Order: C-alpha cells, then sequence, then structure tokens
RNA sequence: CCCUAACUGGAGUCCGGUGAAGCUUACAUUCUAGUGCACAGUCUAGAGACCUCUAGGGGGAAGUGAAGACCCCGUGGAGC
RNA sequence: UGGGGCCCCGAAAAUUGACGGGGCUCAAGUCGACCACCGAUACCACGGAGUACCGCAAGGUAAUCUCGUAGGAAGGCGUUGUGUUCGGGUCGAAGCAGGGCUGUGAAGUCCUGUGGACCGUUCACAAACGAAAAUCCUGGUAAUAGUAGCAGCAAAGCAGG
RNA sequence: AGCUUGUAGUCCGUAAGGGAGACAACCCAGCCCGUGGUUAAGGUCCCCAAGUGUCGACUAAGUGUUAAUACUAAAGGGCGU
RNA sequence: CCCGAGAAGGGAGGUGCAAAGUGCCUGAAACCUGAUAGUGAUGGAACGAUACGGCAUGAAAGGAUCUCUGGCAUGAAGGAAUCAUUCGCGAGGAUGUAGUACGAAUGUCACUGCCAGUGUCGUAUCUUACGUUUUGAAGAACGGGCCAGGGAGUGUAUCUU
C-alpha cells in the first residue's frame, strides 16, 4: 500500500512497475488524486487536454479521466500489459482516490525517491487538478 | 512425329490460359514436351551412334 | 553378452557425439511445414531473397559439415556397437562380437532367421533386431 | 426539381426442395504513426480488441475480370 | 561596449500519435570530466568436424584455413536398366501409413500394421535419371456454399374424389 | 532533388550475428559445430540485462529526451538566464 | 432368414488362404465424415528455430555405469565473496586474502527408474513466406487454391582442348 501523495507521477510510476515485475506482492496506491506532476500548469494541461481529445475516440484511444485510473494508465505504459507477465502485473495492482474504506488505517509506504520536495521549483500540478480539469468527478 | 502429328496452336494473351500450344477446337495442349501426349524432349535418336 | 572393446579414448568420443548430437538439428527443407507438397528431407535453399539461404539464425540451421560426428565413432550403434547388416547367414563369420553387433535384413524370412539367430547367439554376437 | 410521401405486382427478407460459378501462397479481430522499391491487416512503437451468427450499403483489401489498346523499345510484323 | 553557453520569439496543414512508448525538471535533458556494471557467433579456453599443404605411413603445421550471388573445380546420394559377383522372398517381395537408429546431407537401414509376388547386392557401364514454381499440362478435389439462380413470359390456381 | 554525371576508399549487390524502434549498404563484426568466460558497438528510471551512479555547472522552454544519413527550420531580435 | 414399397439397400449369415463382392489386385495425397491427444470464447498474425516448463504418449525398431540425484579427485580460459591497510571530493580504485574458494570438462564411487523421441499448448529471444524480375522484394511488382503424376543441355557432322 503506497500512498502517491507529494510523489512524481513516473518516478512512483516506474517504481512500482518494477516492483510488479519483482513480482512477490499485489500494490496499493492511495491518494492517486495527490500525486504530482512537475512543470508549468498551462504546458501540463495543455499535453494533458491533448491525449484525452486525441484518438478515434470511438474505435481509437480509450484515454482515462479518473485521476487513479489515469495513475493505472501511466503504470500499465510502463508494462508489458500484451505480455502474460504484464498481465499479471496489472491484476495485482489496484489504484484509489484517497484512501478506500477497508484499507483504512492500513500502515503505508512512501517512495524516498519519488517524493516533490526534492524538485527544485514550484512549476507543478496535481493529478487530481489535471482529472478534475479533464471533467473528472471524483 | 510421335506426340507431334498435331495442328495445335496458342490461344495468345487474354483469356487467363498458359501460351502453350491447344487443339484448334478444344483447350486441351498439345505437341509440347510438358503436356500430356506431348513430345518427348530429347529422346533416343535411332540415328545415334553407340559403336 | 559379451562387453564392448571401446578404450577410454573411444568412451570419450561416443559420450561427445552423444551430447552434441542431441544438440544437431532435423535440418529440413526450408518451407516444408507450410506446403503439403514439400517432403521433409534437405534441399539446399537456393534464392537469392531466401532468408535461410543468407542463414538467418532464427530461420534455423543450414547443412554444414561441422555438425559432422566425431571420427572415432561415426556410425556407431547409440548402443556403442558397430552396425552391420546381415543379409544371410554366411555374413556372420565376418563379423567378430567384441565391437560388431548384426541386424539381420528385414526382408529376411522367419524359417532363416531363426537359424541366423541361433547361429548369432553361438558365436556370441549382438543382435539389434530379434524376436523378444 | 424544391422534397419527398403513400400504395400496387415481381424480387429481396423468413421457410421446404433443388443447386452452380468467379478472386484464393499462408495467416488474419483491427486502428494511428513511422519505416520500407518513397501508397503496410502481417515490419517497428503505440492504441484497441471476448467469441459465433443474421441482415444491410459498398469505405479498404492500391478488390476481381485482362501478359496496358496511352508512351517508348524490338536492326518484330501488317496494310496503305 | 565586445566576445560566449543554454533557452525564448520569429514558428501556419490537413484521420488520432509519436523523444520507439510510458514518462522525465539540482533530470530519466544539455555541457565538461569520471566510476562501476550490462551487453555478440568478436576475443580467449576446452572439445569436435571439414579444409589446404607436407609426410611412404604414423602423423605434422594453420595468428597468417572455414561468409558468399553469377560462375569454375572436386567428391558423393538417389531412379531405371545391362554385364558380372554374392543373395533375399508365400515361415510373406515391391509398394503404402506411421515410427526407431545412423549419416552434415543427398539418403540408407530397421520396427509395427497393411499388402500378396517379386526384390536386392560387389565391381563397372548406360540413360527417355531426381521438380515447388513455367497466368505449366492431364486428372482428381476444396473454400466460395447449401450461397446465386429456379422472379419480365402472362391473372399461373382452389375444392372434392 | 532520395536529381544527373565523375573520381579515391569501403560497402550492399553476394554479408550472417550484436546494436541503433524498425533501417540493403550507419556502428561493432566478417560467420564451421558445442560448452564456459571476458569484451566491442551501444546502453544502464520502467518497458529491457545493467546506475533513480559520482563530481561541477547550465536549461523552465516538456526546449530536449535525434552519431552519420536528406528522416533534424532560417534571417533578425531578446533590460530570459 | 429379418427390416425395407422394393428384383434398391441394410442387417444377420455364408463362400474363399485372403472379400478381392463384379469400373472388384495394391489403394497414396488433396478433399470430406467421425474419434482420440493437446488447447480453447481477454486474444495478435510467415504458422517455424532455439532454450525451459504443463498435459498426453513413450510395445517394436533407441539407451541400462543408460536416466535421475549427490559425494570425491583432477581441472583450461576465467576467477570471486568477506574482511584488513591505503588512495580518491565522490561514485569507487589499489595491495593482501587469492590466482585461493570456484570453474567447461575429464575420471571415479554411490543413489535412482527413468531418459531419448513424438504430438499439442505455454513462457523467453529471434525471424515481414517461397521462386523470379530487380541497384533495391514482405511489397500496394509478377507466379502458384490444393494434391497426385508428367515436365527442360539431347544426337549427327566438324574444330579445339
Amino acid at each position: 500500500v503506497i500512498d502517491a501523495k507529494g510523489l512524481i507521477l513516473g518516478r512512483l510510476a516506474s517504481s512500482v512497475a518494477k516492483q510488479l515485475l519483482s513480482g512477490d506482492e499485489k500494490v496499493y496506491i492511495i491518494n492517486a488524486e495527490q500525486a504530482i506532476i512537475s512543470g508549468s500548469r498551462a504546458a501540463t494541461l495543455r499535453e494533458y487536454r491533448e491525449t484525452r481529445e486525441r484518438g478515434a475516440t470511438e474505435f481509437g484511444p480509450y484515454f482515462p479521466k479518473r485521476p487513479d485510473r489515469i495513475l493505472k494508465r501511466t503504470i500499465r505504459g510502463m508494462l508489458p500489459y500484451k505480455r502474460a507477465r504484464g498481465r499479471d502485473a496489472m491484476s495485482r495492482l489496484k489504484v484509489y482516490v484517497g484512501v478506500p474504506y477497508e484499507l483504512k488505517g492500513a500502515e503505508t509506504v512512501t517512495i524516498p525517491d519519488a517524493d516533490m520536495r526534492l524538485l527544485s521549483s514550484s512549476r507543478y500540478v496535481e493529478l487530481g487538478e489535471v482529472s478534475q480539469k479533464m471533467g473528472s468527478k471524483f | 512425329y510421335s506426340g507431334m502429328e498435331t495442328s495445335a496452336r496458342g490461344w495468345g494473351s487474354g483469356r487467363g490460359v498458359s501460351h502453350v500450344p491447344r487443339l484448334v477446337n478444344s483447350s486441351r495442349a498439345a505437341r509440347v514436351p510438358h503436356a500430356k501426349g506431348g513430345r518427348r524432349a530429347h529422346p533416343p535418336k535411332p540415328e545415334a551412334d553407340r559403336s | 553378452v559379451s562387453t564392448l572393446d571401446m578404450d577410454p579414448e573411444s568412451r570419450r568420443l561416443f559420450n561427445v557425439r552423444k551430447v552434441q548430437k542431441g544438440k544437431k538439428p532435423q535440418f529440413k527443407r526450408t518451407c516444408s511445414h507450410k506446403f503439403k507438397r514439400l517432403d521433409d528431407n534437405w534441399r539446399r535453399p537456393r534464392g537469392s531473397q531466401g532468408k535461410q539461404r543468407r542463414k538467418y539464425v532464427s530461420k534455423g540451421a543450414l547443412v554444414q559439415v561441422g555438425y559432422g560426428s566425431p571420427a572415432a565413432v561415426k556410425g556407431l550403434h547409440p548402443s556403442g556397437y558397430s552396425d552391420v547388416l546381415i543379409s544371410s547367414i554366411a555374413e556372420l563369420e565376418l563379423v567378430d562380437p567384441s565391437y560388431e553387433a548384426i541386424r539381420i535384413a528385414g526382408t529376411i524370412g522367419a524359417q532363416k532367421k531363426a537359424l541366423i539367430l541361433a547361429k548369432a547367439e553361438e558365436a556370441g554376437i549382438k543382435v539389434l533386431n530379434s524376436g523378444r
């Protein structure tokens, strides 16, 4: 159970993906809305609305909207998810907005190298902000 | 003239068939060494000298 | 039953050949699994663009003399004996049972095959194809 | 035609009987981009995609029909 | 004021898309250096095969031998028949389906079943001697497919027996 | 002009295997078979084997994350740093 | 003899060494029907090669110091770990431990009843068919639906070697 609050999105995703590929545990990620994406808010929002409205969304790419599902997608992009190994890895991963009631009070962990206070500037936005500006209710 | 006493001629192009000679009143191929009933290519010759 | 006369060098070469022939590929004609009109035997690839002729490793090994078995144990039966094809009773006298095993010809009738088996078993010669 | 509607009989649709032909190296549920003989369902990286069946018009398969009748070439022809 | 690094503006294209993708900001970018590791059939070591040359032979040498289209050269496998040597077969030949073993391989041999009368082998010699391709030929047979058609002819049949 | 026509070298043509996303000719490398080891090119956040490696700086533009290649936009300007 | 409308056909029952049962010797493949083995309605494609696993099979023709699992001896290239000292800003380096323990393999001694092979499926890496025309072929360049059989350097004369 990893707490995604104040964590770099890509670095948390890389850590969790490599742990899942090491393949001895089920990983739960809570407060996915509280993950951090470094860079200017305008640029991040522009790229994320481009990815959301890009594809042949009738029969093309289907980029998610909820922050937890977006984080799941980000981890999926760092996995061999078309393979049996990556399919098992994604099946062993659950991501939550906030803390689910069953995991409430459980002991969490944090990735020290994914911490947002190692960033050198204030040019960042939260995944929850990205999702709610793309129109996700959570 | 074994395999060769026919008057078969080719149909040419524009019919979906090989350019081999065919019978004048049928599609059966004739006279060519790879046609059924066609002549042997390079057969033994009675004029060959084996002495 | 008489033990093989195989000196330690021949034993080592026999085990080397066993290991290497365990790895030798089957050497089927290229694309023989794709057309039923094609046999499994080997034909040298000929086309300029053929991947197996170009020796793409993924396409399977080409026939090369590097796959030859060790010359001391080449042609030996996997039991270690030398295979000698016996087409009649009179050939049993030219074989010494120390390192040689006879294979009776497949078309030998039962009447002569029984006599050949009796003669081989009195001579001590090992037999590869008997009725057991 | 504006601008189409309803209706009639025959097909089609569904059922019983009868019963062909034409495309076909293979595989094949694809889509985007790139690459590649510079116009890819198969290569590369992504995105999708549970299977089977029925109906339907034809986007694509550079669909099928056909050794381009346009152009050139051939010390190839024919007629004038 | 001059000379420099990086970045910004200048900077507009057509299906949804390309740092390979995810993503990445004292970096997972750039610049100057450095450290450790991963990573070939390269190189090293062992074993084996073939090859070239030498050697009467045994064998010796090869860091200076081992990719290959057109193409040249050498040696082999297979088919059918001839001379010749030696054989096999109704106690089951050839052929056929499948399998075991050997050989780098062409292929050979054997086993099981089926089959019912012919078949090999030594040294040589011949050829109407080896097929995956020719919009190849002949024959057989699929997908298409229980599909199209069996609808203008022309009102086409119904009841009872 | 991925145009046309020369020249020297080397390649593809006829060149495997390893690496560059894929890549006829770009980098290592020319390659008999099997096994073990160490390397080349290239890479070491995940996909993907090995660094969320070290030191000193720069960049705030997702600029960039593109050896060569025709697959990478200029002149001009900036009291941006 | 039974079924069947039957002078069809089927079943049962015979003949014959063998149904070989009248277009009847042998009876391949394509194609089609069924059964068996594997897999299977979340799944990615030159249909395979290599390595390792699941399931099935493994009677003959393949192995019996053969298969499995260990011990011991010798072991080429290569070659640690840990710890001590020292250097470096640092990541780390050097020296010793140590060319040691190990190490392809070669022998030997126990243990074991399987292994090889075959079919299918799965995981990992690789590979865009084949022949041809081409500088360049997976090509949206040409050829083949499939299978069986047929299908292409021959003879005379003469010259040269």
